[PDB]
């Protein structure tokens, strides 16, 4: 199975700053099969990115995804206090779909 | 439908004497030869069709989308088959009325998560009433060129 | 706009089996992939399997293959996940998740990534 290792593990930022999250894959995943999620405590995951670059419906332009092959990166441009939560990366290019361990964005 | 392998040798007119098992085994041959699927791919498509049918009673032309588990596929592909006259397929919706199929879209999908994309593409293709009616008269190359444009 | 309403929480004894249901609404049911994702109390996400209801068979992750049964009822737009031989490890919140569509509302092709999620079904295993 394909393992997704995210980095950093935890990230404390003040509002208005740029957060850069990484998602390293054990193998090459084609850019069309990687997604990013946001999850606040006591809630279901929220889809941010789906085509490695492409944005889900209603998601602001503050969130941006990028990458290819093994390395992928989620970038939050301007951090609002609503953005501080856990962020996961997902591969669905082959069965079974695997998730990252999660990067907690803190204040 | 991104990176779906499709060639001129994946289009066939099957003769008037064929049954559905003959159609499946016919449409799998070009895929098996190129190494797109396992050798016993036809068997698993026949086995699944019995339990979980792929007949779509669409007007004017009935359509079949026979496939199997994605573990039996190596490299993604699709194989089109045109029938001389109607062959009966069981309805995929679960109705007792049969589907007189004339166009068969055999799917060999390696990723399970892009199955719905290929299905959506087929639904859009079989919605075009003009194009579907032309598939019944066009030859092997004319069908290839028409379908190849639709994929890109 | 799609709603996925799951069944209530379950208090199970070890060795038993649980059947969690996901009721779909607001969009087409049979033409889209419905996945089941798990999350242990303070842990990350874990894909168990999924089903495309127009087609028959479910897709399973090898770890769960053998005691997880995913089905879809076309006649009630309800997907199910049945996990057998419940261990203490299986104590987690179980989500049903449906892929999105590349476009506004009900329009466009499917995207694969899970845009819609259920409220979550908490299953606890303890004697």
């Amino acid at each position: 199975e394909i393992v997704l290792t995210q980095s950093p593990g935890t990230l404390s930022l003040s509002p208005g700053e740029r957060a850069t999250l990484s998602c390293r894959a054990s193998q090459s995943v084609s850019s069309s099969y990687l997604a990013w999620y946001q999850q606040k405590p006591g809630q279901a995951p929220r889809l941010l990115i789906y085509g490695a670059s492409s944005r889900a419906t209603g998601i602001p332009d503050r969130f941006s995804g990028s990458g290819s092959g093994t390395d992928f990166t989620l970038t939050i441009s301007r951090l609002e206090p609503e953005d501080f939560a856990v962020y996961y990366c997902q591969q669905y290019g082959s069965s079974p779909s695997t998730f990252g361990q999660g990067t907690k964005v803190e204040i | 439908m991104q990176g779906i392998h499709f060639r001129r040798h994946y289009v066939r007119h099957l003769p008037k004497e064929v049954s559905q098992n003959d159609i499946i085994k016919a449409l799998a041959s070009p895929l098996i030869n190129d190494g797109m699927v396992v050798s016993d791919f036809a068997d698993h498509v026949i086995t699944r069709e019995q339990n979980f049918p792929t007949g779509l009673p669409v007007e004017p032309v009935g359509v079949a989308i026979p496939h199997t588990d994605s573990k039996y596929v190596r490299q993604n592909a699709i194989s089109v088959g045109i029938l001389a006259e109607p062959v009966n397929f069981e309805d995929a919706g679960g109705e007792p009325d049969p589907v007189p199929v004339r166009v068969v879209f055999m799917l060999a999908l390696g990723n399970w998560f892009d199955i719905t994309n290929v299905l959506w593409w087929i639904m859009d293709v079989i919605q075009d009433e003009d194009f579907m009616q032309q598939l019944l008269v066009m030859n092997d190359d004319e069908i290839y060129q028409s379908i190849y444009t639709r994929i890109s | 706009q799609v709603q996925l309403v799951q069944s209530g929480a379950e208090v199970k004894k070890p060795g038993s089996s649980v059947k969690v249901s996901c009721k779909a609404s607001g969009g087409t049911f049979s033409s889209y992939a419905i996945s089941w994702v798990r999350q242990a109390p303070g842990q990350g996400l874990e894909w168990m399997g999924g089903i495309i209801p127009i087609f028959g068979t479910a897709n399973y992750a090898q770890k769960f293959q053998g005691r997880v049964t995913i089905t879809a009822d076309k006649s009630t737009s309800t997907a199910y996940m049945e996990l057998s031989s419940l261990r203490s490890e299986d104590t987690a919140v179980y989500y049903c998740a449906r892929e999105g569509t590349t476009g506004w509302g009900w329009l466009g092709k499917p995207i694969g990534a899970f845009q819609h999620w259920g409220q979550g079904t908490l299953v606890t295993v303890s004697s």
